């Protein structure tokens, strides 16, 4: 359908110097996406194998931004994204060839990087979800496509055990997405400075010191529900004291049930 | 009748499109979203009524419930697609969905629903052209739609029962109120608007407009019997 | 007082003077009175009321003061104009002609007057029509403030530049229709008969002296003018409509030596049938006003000749059929509409926006449903400028796309004057459409004016001609049609 021609991912968006606060998880999964490809005979010189790839999961929180930072961040071409959504469909068992014309797609593009998201939609009989998943596996532990080749496992419910008994083999590094910060946000709206019209007469810094419990999420509410909250009187100046019901009421009548 | 403010609200609001040319392109809102609206009494009149405002000067376009697609085989949002290639060969005018009630009348409505909600967002698609979502009962749609489809505003249409039938009521009176106010459950701009359409008429036909209490209540029966 | 509308009698308003003078609003009544008399019956009522009127108050209101005192200072305070259209349309101008179409920008005036003094070299820097239309503009934004309007023009008059000067005494014509005290200035140097700066001179001054006005001494100076038979084309042009729009409303018209004699110089020489195309203007018009004039019938016996003639004879047939009951002519209109000749269609069936204006019920037929793109062009200019129904603008939704640039271009002008959210909307259209320089200054003309009298009905006739070089252009920026 139109999935496999925009399967692509143009459009840059969030970069690294616009990062939510990450400090060592940046790293730990920066080191697995970046730096492979930029120094491949180190890793074949040195040892082994270069690594695979991490695992991420938890709570949602800022997630999908450090992908963005892999789409920004991509030196010659950006990779391509897959989605859990599109295999779950009517007329079950097109599984099979959506990964096979992935995987030959993945090896047209010189086995480029794949991003796996929601993995919950199909993990949690599921035999045509077991011959996807072991025919990654399967396909993916030979060494004949490329062995920098990297997945990414994102979800929200630690519900798939099957995944989570099969990933040891190849996928490593079970830990925690990202914790938000407080100073780094600011960068998060530097970068929303690309965004619709924002007023100049806002300062950054008191929208940024006044808002606590500000998760990744909740400040694409402040700025995305900020912005569609100007437009609910479809003005066209944005002052900060027009929305500042908006924003204590972002943080706080959602801040009440969480 | 009284509902002046929310209708000059809802006014400027679809009134930003189309209109005011010279802080439209030179700001840069263009919202790719629309408003969603709904409404417990519904009768698609209020509703349309409230998007009425477009119809002024513009290309309309209405698709009311998903009857359409429940009556064929599970073809899905094909037919979603084709009124999103039209409308963006056809960007000047308005999507009106009205009457969704697709479970007040189950798991594919979930799933091209959901379809719908990821193509409605405008993943692959600019600014082109507005969508409005209409409904009766609020509780009927499934908490998925709450982040991606309502983003940008919703209203909150309180049903009195005893203030606005009291206020048309006294407008039809001033050319026994808690008959009316108590046995009537839903009005809307055609009831008014067609009993007073064809009172005048009939006022054309024998010269008078005295209402009479038994005739009132003989075309309330009319109308009552009728349904 | 529309019983004198379409009687045209001076014993009708010298009653309804004396009546309605008895018992004394009164600006307003001016206003429409001027307006709805004819060329006729105010000189008439101008020669008796000007030989009495017991009070000569109707004499101060039925002259070019009273039905303008009131409506340039209320146009002024009433009003308030933004300046994005002067300082934008007047900005996105270049290519020499959509500086031509800021030339319409600062003629059409209906506050503001920044773009018409926006420095110099605005004029110079245009080409010869945009000389003329510039320096005519000055003149179309100043139709009041004689004393003004004389110290405003005066700069421009007996300049360096023949066509300063010549524009200038068009200016003269175009601000003033009752004063007439510029003609001996430009009326005695006519006499040149070669090449001389009193032809064009003679094109602004005869032209605005024609917007100005059975007078005879103006006549018999045009006399040489009609037996000198210049080359150029605007010479007749501006000529046989001077001479026609003096002559409208005649009482059943005239079998005179004046137009006998432009029908005997008309087939003396059969060369440059543009001519033949605008002599026909000049003879309808003074065709106008008959009730049951054999006029059509002569012209049926005399005139009968080559196409040409022929379609002079089917252009009186035009101006022959005002609107009466006179169903034959309409199987007449069916049966002789399938002719071969490739104009008298457009003109012949062109004559239904003004057989049938009142009745807009039967306008609408399927002249679109046909092939042949003068047939569209004939429903295109059959729409008109009435009040614009949603079915005009239904036909404008099919008849505005279309690739042939006459119809492109023509298009805009009646989607304009139809519609006086549905302004810029068609105009993105055609943004949407075009994004060549006759659409382009079209769709600025119309992006700037966006926003049965024979004064507003004579007017366009000579529109239909504009599918020929620019020399049209320089008298098609000074319509009077406009409001």
């Amino acid at each position: 359908p139109t999935v496999t021609m925009m399967q692509v991912e143009e459009k840059p968006d969030v970069t690294y110097s616009d990062v939510g606060g990450c400090k060592e998880q940046i790293e730990k999964l920066r080191e697995v996406v970046e730096t492979p490809l930029l120094h491949p005979e180190r890793f074949v010189n040195l040892g082994i194998e270069p690594p695979k790839g991490v695992l991420l999961f938890g709570p949602p929180g800022t997630g999908k931004t450090l992908c963005a930072r892999a789409v920004a961040n991509r030196t010659d071409a950006c990779f391509i994204r897959v989605i859990g959504s599109e295999l779950v469909q009517k007329y079950v068992g097109e599984g099979a060839r959506m990964v096979r014309e992935l995987f030959e797609m993945a090896r047209t593009k010189k086995a480029c990087l794949i991003f796996f998201d929601e993995i919950d939609a199909i993990g949690g009989g599921d035999n045509e979800v077991q011959r996807t998943m072991l025919e990654l596996i399967n396909q993916l532990d030979g060494f004949d496509p490329r062995g920098n080749i990297k997945v990414l496992m994102a979800t929200n419910r630690p519900d798939t055990l099957d995944p989570a008994l099969m990933r040891p083999g190849r996928l490593d590094r079970k830990i925690e997405f990202s914790l938000p910060d407080l100073e780094g946000r600011t960068h998060i709206f530097k970068i929303h400075a690309r965004s619709m019209s924002v007023e100049r007469d806002i300062r950054f810094e008191l929208l940024a010191r006044l808002c606590p419990n500000s998760t990744g999420a909740e400040i694409r509410s402040v700025c995305t529900e900020a912005g569609m909250f100007a437009i609910r009187a479809r003005r066209k100046i944005a002052t900060e004291k027009d929305f500042l019901e908006a924003v204590n009421k972002v943080i706080k009548s959602y801040a009440k049930f969480s | 009748g009284g509902l002046d403010n929310q209708i000059q609200e809802i006014k400027e609001s679809v009134e930003l499109p189309l209109t005011h040319p010279e802080y439209y392109e030179e700001m840069g809102i263009k919202p790719p979203k629309g408003v969603i609206l709904y409404g417990p009494p519904g009768t698609g009149k209020t509703l349309l009524a409230k998007a009425v405002a477009n119809q002024t000067s513009a290309t309309f376009l209405r698709v009311v419930g998903s009857e359409l697609i429940q009556k064929y085989l599970g073809d899905g949002p094909k037919l979603v697609r084709e009124l999103f290639r039209v409308a963006e060969e056809h960007a000047p005018s308005i999507v009106f969905i009205d009457e969704i009630d697709a479970i007040g009348t189950e798991r594919e409505i979930q799933r091209t629903m959901l379809e719908l909600l990821n193509q409605l967002d405008g993943f692959d698609s600019r600014g082109d052209v507005k969508v409005i979502m209409a409904t009766n009962r609020i509780e009927t749609l499934d908490p998925a739609l709450i982040r991606p489809g309502r983003i940008d505003r919703k209203i909150e249409f309180p049903l009195p029962d005893e203030k606005t039938k009291k206020r048309i009521f006294q407008i039809h009176t001033s050319r026994t109120l808690d008959d009316l106010i108590m046995a009537k459950d839903d009005l809307s701009g055609a009831d008014i608007k067609a009993i007073c359409t064809e009172a005048g008429l009939m006022a054309l036909r024998e010269r008078r407009m005295k209402v009479t209490n038994e005739d009132f209540k003989k075309s309330k029966e009319n109308v009552l019997y009728k349904k | 007082l529309r019983l004198a509308l379409m009687l045209n009698d001076m014993e009708l308003v010298e009653d309804i003077f004396t009546s309605c003078k008895d018992v004394v609003m009164l600006g307003r009544h001016g206003v429409f009175l001027e307006l709805s008399e004819d060329v006729e019956e105010y000189e008439d009522l101008t020669e008796i009321m000007s030989n009495v009127q017991l009070n000569s108050n109707f004499l101060a209101l039925a002259r070019e003061l009273d039905i303008m005192e009131p409506k340039v200072p209320d146009d002024i305070y009433k009003t308030h104009l933004e300046n994005n259209r002067f300082g934008g349309s007047g900005s996105q101008v270049d290519s020499a002609r959509m500086n031509l179409a800021s030339s319409f920008v600062n003629g059409f005036v209906n506050q503001d007057k920044l773009l018409t003094d926006d420095g110099n070299k605005w004029l110079y820097k245009n080409k010869d029509h945009g000389m003329l239309s510039a320096a005519a503009s000055l003149g179309m934004i100043l139709l009041w403030d004689v004393d003004g309007g004389l110290t405003q023009i005066d700069k421009y008059l007996y300049s360096s530049e023949d066509y300063i000067k010549s524009g200038a005494l068009l200016a003269c014509g175009i601000v003033n229709s009752g004063v007439r005290n510029e003609c001996d200035p430009a009326l005695a140097l006519l006499s040149d008969y070669v090449l001389h700066n009193s032809n064009t001179m003679r094109l602004g001054s005869i032209f605005g002296l024609g917007l100005a006005y059975n007078r005879e001494d103006v006549l018999t100076l045009l006399l040489p003018v009609m037996g000198d038979s210049k080359s150029s084309m605007e010479v007749a042009g501006v000529t046989a409509l001077a001479c026609g729009m003096i002559a409208v409303g005649s009482c059943n018209g005239d079998v005179t030596s004046t137009i006998l004699q432009t029908i005997m110089e008309k087939s003396e020489t059969e060369l440059k049938d543009t001519y033949a195309r605008w002599l026909p203007l000049g003879l309808g018009l003074n065709h106008l006003g008959k009730g049951e004039a054999i006029e059509a019938i002569l012209a049926a016996l005399e005139v009968v000749s080559e196409p040409f003639r022929s379609f002079a004879n089917t252009l009186v047939d035009v101006c022959a059929y005002a609107g009466s009951g006179n169903v034959l002519k309409v199987q007449q209109l069916l049966h002789i509409c399938s002719e071969h000749f490739d104009s008298k269609e457009k003109e012949e069936d062109k004559d239904k926006k003004e057989k049938k204006d009142k009745d807009k019920k039967e306008a609408p037929a399927d002249m679109g449903a046909h092939q042949g793109v003068a047939v569209l062009g004939i429903a295109l200019i059959a729409m008109g400028e009435e009040i614009g129904a949603e079915m005009a603008l239904r036909t404008f939704g099919h008849l505005l796309r279309y690739g042939e640039p006459t119809l492109r271009r023509a298009v805009p002008l009646a989607l304009a004057l139809i519609s006086v959210s549905h302004d810029a909307d068609p105009e993105v259209s055609y943004n949407s459409i075009f994004a060549a320089r006759l659409a382009a200054m079209l769709r600025q003309l119309a992006q700037y004016h966006a926003k049965k009298g024979t004064l507003t009905l004579c007017p366009y006739h000579s529109d239909r001609q504009l599918m020929s070089q620019v020399a049209v252009a320089g008298l098609l920026t000074v319509l009077v049609s406009f409001l």
